[PDB]
């Protein structure tokens, strides 16, 4: 029993760190993305700027 | 950490001697690594008084074994709060199991190990309980105190003791202190209806004798009365400084002894197990 | 992106505690992350309300 | 698929009895 | 008299190095 219970905890604890990397892109995808309103015409009017 | 205190060369008819010391403490000064015998030693017996002040601003150690090399120690605290050792009784007094133990200096003198090879001798204090030692200090500042089995006292450093007794006791005097000194006839009233508080108040009390010969009024209130109260202050302060009373006038307690499987009690000079606090 | 920003994974630490008879482990992992790409490589939409 | 580096742990706890006993 | 259940402790916590990497 205890074995199966520590097998079981490990298999519980420590994968969190492949979701969480799954967490992290999205988190780090999340802060550097403006939103495309604000950038389609950014483009648009590039070079022609200052 | 073990304490290394070198030893001279010794009789062969005083070293034997020496080797059944293994459960007496000692008074070093510094905690060195090493040391010699020269050093830890104490004259022969006198002013009492001061020996138990110089039980205080020196930290004890006791010994382990005894090789005619070397002689180990240990030191009694100075990180260890269960460091389990090993320390003979040498007092007049039993121990019982659980009581604390404290190191008093050694009454009337005439125990003295004497080493006539390295010409030094040594003053192994006693081990008493706590509630007994706290007894004979009083005692023994009390009878001190009265110079404005016994050993004379010296009046040269007597007065050290008197005057760590009455700053502590006239420290104790508050504005509130009156107040609780202004009910000792509706104390004494008290007394006499209950049979416990009878018993409370001893018979040689020093304050029985005052509320059949003295009056007092009711006590002035003090100034800004109705913002504070002086009552629990005072109160406060008193079990503050009565908790450490007897630490500064005679000495810390340092180990209680346990005893697992042996018989309850220590007769006097046999080996007890301990464990230091 | 194709290749929006690096990433460096650690060596995983394990960290122990004692806790009154009761244990703890604590796992560790360093990262890292810069973003590959010069100019904007990320877009964001928000769709829906 | 089960056994001893926590039965690794479990075994030998063993080679540490001092912990010493001096302050 | 003093040496290695507790230095027994002391050593060999060493078989112990998963302590796993997966929830």
């Amino acid at each position: 029993r205890a074995i199966q219970q520590l097998a079981r905890n490990v298999q519980a604890v420590l994968d969190s760190f492949e979701r969480g990397t799954a967490d992290q892109m999205l988190r780090v995808l999340m802060e550097k993305a403006p939103p495309l309103s604000l950038l389609a015409p950014f483009t648009l009017y590039e070079g022609r700027l200052a | 950490m073990e304490v290394d205190i070198a030893l001279p060369t010794l009789s062969p008819g005083d070293l034997s001697a020496l080797q059944r010391c293994e459960g007496r403490v000692v008074f070093l000064e510094t905690l060195r690594r090493h040391a010699t015998l020269r050093e830890v030693a104490l004259p022969c017996g006198g002013d009492v008084l001061a020996a138990m002040a110089a039980y205080r601003r020196r930290f004890a150690a006791v010994i382990t074994r005894v090789t005619p090399h070397r002689m180990l120690a240990t030191p009694l605290g100075v990180g260890g709060r269960g460091q389990s050792l090993v320390l003979q009784n040498t007092g007049p007094f039993d121990l019982t199991n659980g009581d604390h133990v404290c190191l008093v200096p050694p009454l009337l003198g005439d125990e003295c190990l004497r080493l006539t090879s390295a010409n030094l001798e040594l003053r192994f204090p006693m081990t008493l309980p706590l509630a007994q030692a706290r007894e004979l200090t009083a005692r023994v500042v009390a009878r001190a105190a009265e110079t404005l089995q016994l050993p004379p006292p010296h009046r040269d450093n007597a007065e050290a003791a008197t005057r760590s007794l009455v700053l502590n006791m006239i420290f104790l005097l508050n504005e509130g202190a009156v107040i609780l000194l202004s009910l000792i006839p509706n104390l004494l009233t008290l007394g006499a209806q209950d049979g416990y508080a009878n018993a409370v108040i001893q018979l040689g009390s020093a304050t029985r004798e005052l509320g059949q010969l003295v009056r007092q009024p009711p006590p002035p209130l003090p100034q800004d009365h109705a913002r504070r109260f002086c009552v629990f202050e005072a109160l406060e302060a008193w079990i503050a400084s009565a908790s450490r009373l007897g630490d500064t006038l005679g000495t810390r307690p340092v180990a209680r002894v346990c005893i697992f499987d042996g018989p309850p009690t220590v007769p006097p000079g046999e080996k007890a197990a301990v464990v230091e606090v | 992106e194709k290749a929006s920003e690096s990433y460096f994974m650690g060596q995983m630490q394990v960290a122990r505690t004692e806790s009154g008879g009761g244990l703890h482990l604590q796992l560790t992992q360093p990262r890292a992350n810069v973003d590959l790409g010069v100019g904007f490589t990320a877009a964001y939409a928000a769709a829906a309300l | 698929m089960s056994v001893q580096i926590g039965n690794g742990l479990l075994m030998v706890v063993a080679p540490g009895t001092l912990t010493v006993g001096s302050a």
